[PDB]
RNA sequence: AGACCUGAGUGUGGCAGGACUACCCGCCGAACUUAAGCAUAUUACUCAGCGGAGGAAAAGAAAACAACCGUGAUUCUCUCAGUGAGCGGCGAGCGAAGAGGGAACGAACUCGUUGCCGAAUCGGGUCUUACAAGGCCUUGAGUUGUGGCACAAAUAUCAU
RNA sequence: CCAAAGAAGGUGUUAGCCCAUUGAGCCAUAAACCUGAGCGCCUCAUGAACUGUAUUAAGCGAGUAGCACUGUUUGGGAAUGCAGUGUCAAGUUGGCAGGUAUUUGUCUGCCAAAGUUAAAUACAGAGUAGGAAGACCGAUAGCGAACAAGUAGCGUGAGCGA
RNA sequence: UACACGAGUUGUUCGGAAACUGAGCACAACGUUAUAUCGUUUUGUUAGGAAAGUGAAGGUGUG
RNA sequence: GAUGCAUCCAAGUGGUGUAUAUCGCAAACUGAUUUCUGCCCAGUGCUCUGAAUGUCAACGUGACGAGAUUCACCGACGCGC
RNA sequence: AAAUGAAAUACCACCACUCGGAAGUUGCUUCACUUAUCGAAUGAAGAGACCAAUGGGUUUAGCGUAGUCUGGCUAU
RNA sequence: CUGUAAACUGAACCAACGGGAUUGCCUCGUGCAGUUCCGGGUCUUGUUUCGAGACAUCUGCCAGAUGGGGAGUUUGGCU
RNA sequence: AUUACCAAUCUUUGAACGCAAACGGCGCAUGGGAGAAGCUUGUCAUCCCCGUGCAUGCCAUAUUCUCAGUGUCGA
C-alpha cells in the first residue's frame, strides 16, 4: 500500500497531524475522559446517597463533561452539529470504518483530525483502541488551548480540503528499486 | 430525505464505478441513444437504465 | 479399450526409476555469496558411479562458509578430474578445467560442461556422459551468453549462470555395442523399467493403436499430431520430416 | 447513524477507493489458510445485521473457496451411461459458494455453531466468505436469550443441512408463493407429499 | 527504552470426533426398465455414495394468495386432480397450485437498521440460606458498541 | 357366585366354582414430578392513578435482487428453482409478485437479501420403557433364526449362511 | 494324529521387543475435494513460530 | 533444451519418466553380422506457411425499432490453400 | 411586411462546415517500471544504498504563481 | 575514480577475541573483579535472493476448431 | 438365603486420545508402595508394581502467566 496508486480517499489517512499539536489535541481528550467505571458507579452513587436524604424529586444528575469517545455516538454528535470538532484515528483494520469520517465532517463544518495512531486516543480515554473522538462542548476552563487546536488542525484539513480529494498517494518505489532509477540518470 | 444525504456524501468519497464512468464517457459525446443500450446490459433491467442515464446527464449539467 | 503402456506409465508405479544404489542428485554447489563475490577451493575426494548413468561422479568437498563443518558436494565429473585436484568454483575463480567460474565470465568459445539455465538451479544441461556446450557469444549489454548445445540447438542463457570447464566424463559410451539382450537387461536395471520395448504394432487392439489386424501392419499412418489425446499419441508424435534421409 | 455510511460504502463496491481496499486485502487474504480466525469481522456493519455481537463467544472466521463451477468427479474424465451426464465440467454444484464455505468451518470446528456467513471479497481464483460462528458452551451464550436457541442441540450442523440463510438460498427457499410449489418444506418432503400412494381405509 | 495491532507458547475451563439412521435435512447420484429399437424423455430429481440432527426433523409469521362480498405463518389431511392446467421424440409418459371441508392452534416473536440513551452489558471475584431478573468490588472483555427504550404527518412519546 | 363367565392362563382330560387373575376402592405411598398454587415466608424485580412533555429521522438487511450466458431442475411452458461465471441495482418519485416475451401506463397484494418458534405430520429403527391386538404363519410354513442363530460351517477378504 | 481323563512349554545371556536403517508406508500439518477415509510426506515435512540433551546465579543442614 | 517433451490425477504450491538434462528422456518401426534398401508427396496423414491467398467463432464495433430484437460489421487467430 | 439568384436579415433555443491547436476517454502500440502474478534457488546464509532533483516530505527556510479558514495556512 | 572481496599448483587445518568504555578494587600511575560497544560499514519507507513481469503461465470463464483417447447407441425388411 | 426391581464395581480394547502395535510393548511427568543392598532400627539407589496426567483441533481465559514482529506509535 506505498506502492500502489492509493486513492485520494483513502490517501487522507497518511496526511496525519505533527507531533507539535497531536500532544494537545491528547492533552484535551485526556482531561475530558469519560469515568473509569469506579468514577462512575460512585457517582451515580451520590444520585442516591444525597437523594434518598433529599426529600424528593431532586435526583438530577448526569456525565460532569467529556468527549464523546464511541464511533456511533460520535457520528451523531456530528450529524447534530454538536461535536466542536473530531478527532480521527490514523489505522482501524476495516480502514472503512472510519473512512467516511473526515467526509461527513465538511458536510457539516465540523473541523476534523486524522491523528497519527488509534492506540494513543486510546491510552487519553481509557480503552485499549479508539476509532474516533469528538470533543463537544468545554468549560471555560479550557476553551483557549482548544479554539486554537481547531484552528491548527484545520489549517491542516478544512482549509485543505479542495487538495485533499484530489491527492493520489502512494507510488512510492523502493530504495533498491529507485537508487537504480538514479544510477541510470547518473549514466545520462 | 437524509438517508439521501447519506447517500450523497459517500457517494462523494468514493466516486463512480466503472459503469457509471464509462456511462458518461458516451452520454459526453452524443452516444446517448446507446448510453442506455450499454446501461441495459450491464444494469439489468430497461427501466433502470433510463432512471441512470438520466442520472449521469443529470451528473453533467453539475460539472 | 485398455490404457496404453506409455499413457499407463505416468502413474509411475512400476515403471518409476529405480535409484536406490544411486548416490544423491549430482549438481553444483549451492549458489551462495561466497560463489557470486570471489571463489571458494574445493577439493576432489571420490569419484565414484551412480549406478544409471555413464558419467563418472565425482565427491567435491568444499568448506561451509558459515557454520565450521566440511559440506560436501556431489557433482558430475569432466573428464580428465582427478581425486585432490583443488577444483575452485566462485566468481573470482581460475578457468581450469573442472573449475565452475560463471558463464559470463568464461573466456568465449570456450568449452563447457554442466552449464545451468537459470543463475541457481546447481546445472542441467550438457551433464550426460561426453556432452558439452560451446560458448558462442556474449551480449555484455543484454549480460547473457549464447551456448550451443550439444544437441546443435544453441539457445541463451544469463551471463550469470555457472558452468563447469570440460566435457562429462564416460565419454564414448554409446559406442560400444551390446551385442546381447543380457546386457541391456543390466543398464536398465539402474535405469527405470522400460526394458525390453515390445512393439505396438505386435500387440493387440485393445492395448495400443497399431495392434491388430492378421498381419503385423500399423493400419493408418504413424505420424500423429501434436495436439492428439494422450493414448492415442503414440509412434510419430509431431513429426514434421518423416524417415530415412 | 454509524451503520448508514458503512452500509453505503459497501452498495458501492465497485469505485476505485473500495476495490483498491478489495485489491490489498484480497491480496493477504491469498496467503493465509483457508480458515482463519480473526479478532474482529471485516464488515461489522454486514456481521452485526446476520446476528453477530461482540460479546465472548462469539468468533469470526475467514473461510477461502475456490471459484468456477464444480468438475464432476468421474475416472479419467470418463463418464458411462445416458449422455444426459456426458458433460464432466459443465456442472455447477446445486450449492452456492457461501453454503460450502459454511460446511468447511463445520467440519473443522465441531465446537462451535456457525450461524452466518457474508461476502467479504472475491479475486478470479479465491472467494472469502466471514462465516459467524458461536462457542454454545460459553456461559454468556449459555445465559443470554437472543442467542440461546443454538445452543439447543438441533442446531449441532444447521450449516450441513442448509438451515443457514447461504443453505436456505439453493434449497429454493426464499421464495414462498407459486414459485416454491414444490420446494416446500422441502425437495423431499413435496416429492414424499406428491409422489405416496394414499390408501384410504373405506375407497 | 512501553502501549496497541497481528500472532504465538502452556496453564487452567471446556467442547468436537464415535455409535445409531426406520423416519428427517443437505449434497451427490445412476443404471436396469418403459418408449415394443434408441439418443430427448421415463425410471428418478430414485438406488448406492458423502455429510447432519432430532424425538420428530424440516417448514414457518408473507417481498403469500387472489381478482373475490376477498383470504391471511408453517405443517398435515380429504379435496381441487390423473386435471378440457400443463410439460412431453406433444410419443411413452409426466403432472402441480389457489380455493373448499378439516386436524392443529390462548402463536407468535428478536436482532440489525431508525430515534433516544451510551456500558445501564458481559465475564472473574465476593457478600449474602446458591438468590448469577441484586447486592459490591473488579480492565478483565467491551466504545471497531454490550445493553435499554420507543414503533408511521401518525401518535401520544417521555421523566418525577 | 356374578359390578367377577375371559386381562380368553394354570392345573394329569372339555373348569365361572381347584389356582392365578381381573373389579369398585383403600394404608395411600415420596407428595423430591407438577395440579390451579391452598401455600409459606425470605428477598427480587417488574404492574397503576400521573404532573409536565417529547419522539420526528422515518428507515426497514448489497457482489444482494436483477440481468446475460450455460448447467441443472420443474407441470412451470420467450427460465420453476438453483448453481457457476460476467454483470450488478433502487430506495417507499421505491422494490418484488400479479404463470406469454417487450416497451408505456395504471391497479392489487406484499416488503427479499438476518434470526428463533410448539402443535397437528413421518418413523417401530434405540422395543428404550410399557404394551395391546389379529379372519395372519403353524416348524420345508412364520424372521435367516420357535432350539447355546447371524450360531456351526464357507470365503484371503468384502461377505455368505444353515 | 480317534475318544476320554490327566499332564506337559521354566531364560540377565537363545528369538522378539525395548534400540538400526531398506524397498516402502503415511499420523501431523498443509492443500484439495459437495465429500473424504484424497494427495504430498527421509535422495528428509510444514507459508513454515514443530524440541531439556547441557551449562548456571540464586534457594537450602549447619559453629 | 525444463515455463521441455511423454504422461497421471476428481482437484490441488499434486504425481511419473526426472536422483534425469539430448552419449538424455519419451515415441514408433524393422529385427544380428554381411548385402542392398528402388520409384510415387496425387490421396489420406504428420508438418511448416499464411502477404495479400478463400472463409469463419463468441467477443468488440456500428446503425434499426420504445424495446425485446433485426440488419450488419471487426473478419480476427484458426480453417481453406 | 417591402426590398433576390440556380441563395431573405435586428428580442437568437439550436442539428447549419475542408481544415487549425490542446484537453479526454479509447483502442492500436513500444518504452521503462514492479507491486500483483510467474518460475527457480535457498537450512529464505550477507540485498542495495557517497549522496545528491534520488526521491522521502525535508519537524524545515525562502522565491515567485497562487488558493484561501477569509491573524491558520497550504497548493503548484 | 568509486566498486564488501585480506584464500593452494596430483587429498594439511581453520568453529566462542584485541582494544576502549562503565562500576568498584591493592585507587586515581600500574591492576584484580561484573559489564558495553568497536571491528573481525551506517542506515534501509523495504520484497529472502535472483529471473520473467502486467506478458505470462495459467486463475476463472465462455468460443471456435481438433478430438475412437473415450462414452452411449445403432448397424431396416425381403428371402 | 432366592426372586424381583433400583448406589456402586466395571479387566484389555475400541471415537481411543502419551507413542506404538501380529509388541498384552515403550515412555514423560506425578504422587505412593513394595523390595532391598548399601547405610541410619529404619531411611529411598537404580530394578519393579499401582494410579493419575500427557493426542490433535477448537473456544473461553489468565490480579499487569510468558513471549514474537524492519505491523502502529510514543516515551
Ligand atoms: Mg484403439
Ligand atoms: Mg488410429
Ligand atoms: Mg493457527
Ligand atoms: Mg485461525
Ligand atoms: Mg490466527
Ligand atoms: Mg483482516
Ligand atoms: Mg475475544
Ligand atoms: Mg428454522
Ligand atoms: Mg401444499
Ligand atoms: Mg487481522
Ligand atoms: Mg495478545
Ligand atoms: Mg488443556
Ligand atoms: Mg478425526
Ligand atoms: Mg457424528
Ligand atoms: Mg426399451
Ligand atoms: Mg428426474
Ligand atoms: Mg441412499
Ligand atoms: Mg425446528
Ligand atoms: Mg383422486
Ligand atoms: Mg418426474
Ligand atoms: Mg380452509
Ligand atoms: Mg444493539
Ligand atoms: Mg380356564
Ligand atoms: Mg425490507
Ligand atoms: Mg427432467
Ligand atoms: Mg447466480
Ligand atoms: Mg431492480
Ligand atoms: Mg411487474
Ligand atoms: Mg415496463
Ligand atoms: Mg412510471
Ligand atoms: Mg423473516
Ligand atoms: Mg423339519
Ligand atoms: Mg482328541
Ligand atoms: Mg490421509
Ligand atoms: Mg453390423
Ligand atoms: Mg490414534
Ligand atoms: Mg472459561
Ligand atoms: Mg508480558
Ligand atoms: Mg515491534
Amino acid at each position: 500500500q506505498r506502492r500502489l496508486k492509493v486513492p485520494p480517499a483513502l490517501n487522507q489517512f497518511t496526511k496525519v497531524l505533527d507531533r507539535a499539536s497531536r500532544n494537545e489535541a491528547l492533552k484535551l481528550i485526556k482531561k475530558y475522559a469519560p469515568e473509569t467505571r469506579k468514577a462512575r458507579r460512585e457517582r451515580l452513587h451520590k444520585a442516591a446517597e444525597e437523594k434518598k436524604k433529599d426529600p424528593k424529586k431532586t435526583v438530577s444528575t448526569r456525565a460532569p463533561l467529556a468527549v464523546v469517545t464511541g464511533l456511533q455516538e460520535v457520528t451523531r454528535a456530528i450529524e447534530k452539529k454538536q461535536a466542536r470538532m473530531v478527532v480521527i484515528a490514523n489505522n482501524v483494520d476495516p480502514v472503512e470504518l472510519v473512512l467516511w469520517m473526515p467526509n461527513l465532517c465538511r458536510a457539516n463544518k465540523i473541523p476534523y483530525a486524522i491523528v497519527k495512531d488509534m492506540a494513543r486516543l486510546g491510552d487519553a480515554i481509557g480503552r485499549k483502541t479508539a476509532t474516533c473522538v469528538a470533543i463537544t462542548d468545554v468549560n471555560a476552563e479550557d476553551e483557549a488551548t482548544l479554539k486554537n487546536l481547531i484552528r491548527s488542525v484545520n489549517a491542516r484539513f478544512l482549509s485543505r480540503s479542495d487538495v485533499i480529494r484530489r491527492q493520489w498517494g502512494g507510488l512510492q518505489l523502493s530504495l533498491r528499486s529507485r537508487a537504480e532509477l538514479r544510477k541510470k540518470h547518473a549514466r545520462n | 430525505k437524509h438517508l439521501r444525504a447519506v447517500k450523497a456524501i459517500i457517494a462523494d468519497l468514493v466516486g463512480l464505478s466503472p459503469l457509471e464512468k464509462r456511462v458518461q464517457e458516451f452520454l459526453r459525446v452524443g452516444k446517448e441513444k446507446r448510453a442506455l443500450k450499454y446501461c441495459k446490459k450491464r444494469l439489468g433491467d430497461f427501466t433502470a437504465a433510463k432512471k441512470k442515464r438520466s442520472k449521469m446527464e443529470e451528473a453533467l449539467r453539475h460539472t | 479399450g485398455k490404457t496404453v503402456l506409455s499413457c499407463r506409465k505416468g502413474n509411475g508405479s512400476v515403471y518409476q526409476v529405480h535409484g536406490h544404489k544411486r548416490l544423491g542428485p549430482a549438481k553444483l554447489r549451492i549458489l551462495d555469496y561466497a560463489e557470486r563475490h570471489g571463489y571458494m577451493r574445493g577439493v576432489v575426494k571420490s569419484i565414484e558411479h551412480e549406478a544409471g548413468r555413464g558419467a563418472a561422479l565425482a565427491r567435491v568437498e568444499f568448506r561451509h562458509p558459515y557454520k565450521f563443518r566440511r559440506v560436501k558436494e556431489l557433482m558430475v565429473a569432466p573428464e580428465g578430474m582427478f581425486t585432490g585436484q583443488s577444483v575452485f568454483c566462485g566468481q573470482k575463480a581460475p578457468l581450469a578445467i573442472g573449475n565452475v567460474l560463471p558463464l559470463g565470465q568464461i573466456t568465449e568459445g570456450c568449452i563447457v560442461c554442466n552449464v545451468e539455465a537459470k543463475p541457481g538451479d546447481r546445472g542441467t544441461l550438457a551433464r550426460a556422459s561426453g556432452d558439452y556446450c560451446i560458448i558462442i557469444s556474449h551480449n555484455h549489454e543484454t549480460g547473457r551468453t549464447r551456448l550451443k548445445l550439444p544437441s546443435g540447438q544453441k539457445k541463451s542463457v544469463p551471463s550469470t549462470s555457472r558452468a563447469m570447464i570440460g566435457i562429462i566424463s564416460g565419454g564414448g559410451r554409446i559406442e560400444k555395442p551390446v551385442l546381447k539382450a543380457g546386457n541391456s537387461f543390466y543398464r536398465f536395471r539402474g535405469k527405470r523399467n522400460c526394458w525390453p520395448k515390445v512393439r505396438g504394432v505386435a500387440r493387440n487392439p485393445v492395448e495400443h493403436p497399431h495392434g491388430g489386424g492378421n498381419h503385423q501392419h500399423i493400419g493408418h499412418p504413424s505420424t500423429v499430431s501434436r495436439h492428439s489425446p494422450p493414448g492415442q499419441k503414440v509412434g510419430l508424435i509431431a513429426a514434421r520430416r518423416t524417415g530415412r534421409i | 447513524g454509524a451503520f448508514m455510511y458503512l452500509n453505503e460504502l459497501w452498495k458501492k463496491k465497485s469505485s476505485d477507493v473500495m476495490r483498491f481496499i478489495q485489491r490489498i486485502r484480497s491480496w493477504e487474504f491469498r496467503h493465509q489458510h483457508t480458515v482463519v480466525r480473526l479478532r474482529r469481522p471485516t464488515r461489522p456493519e454486514k456481521a452485526r445485521m446476520l446476528g453477530y455481537k461482540t460479546k465472548q463467544g462469539f468468533c469470526v472466521f475467514r473461510v477461502r473457496v475456490r471459484r468456477g463451477g464444480r468438475k464432476r468427479p468421474v475416472h479419467k474424465g470418463i463418464t458411462y451411461g445416458k449422455p444426459k451426464t456426458s458433460g464432466v465440467l459443465g456442472m455447477k454444484l446445486n450449492k452456492n459458494n457461501q453454503a460450502v464455505a459454511e460446511q468447511r468451518l463445520g467440519k473443522r470446528f465441531g465446537n462451535l455453531r456457525v450461524l452466518n456467513s457474508y461476502w467479504v471479497n472475491m479475486d478470479s481464483t479465491f472467494k472469502w466468505y466471514e462465516v459467524i460462528a458461536v462457542d454454545p458452551m460459553c456461559k454468556t451464550i449459555r445465559r443470554d436469550p437472543r442467542i440461546n436457541w443454538i445452543v439447543n442441540s438441533v442446531h449441532k450442523h444447521r450449516e450441513q443441512r442448509g438451515l443457514t440463510s447461504a443453505g436456505r438460498k439453493h434449497r429454493g427457499l426464499r421464495h414462498k408463493g407459486h414459485k416454491a410449489s414444490k420446494l416446500r418444506p422441502s425437495y423431499r418432503a413435496a416429492w414424499r407429499r406428491n409422489n405416496r400412494i394414499v390408501f384410504l381405509r373405506k375407497r
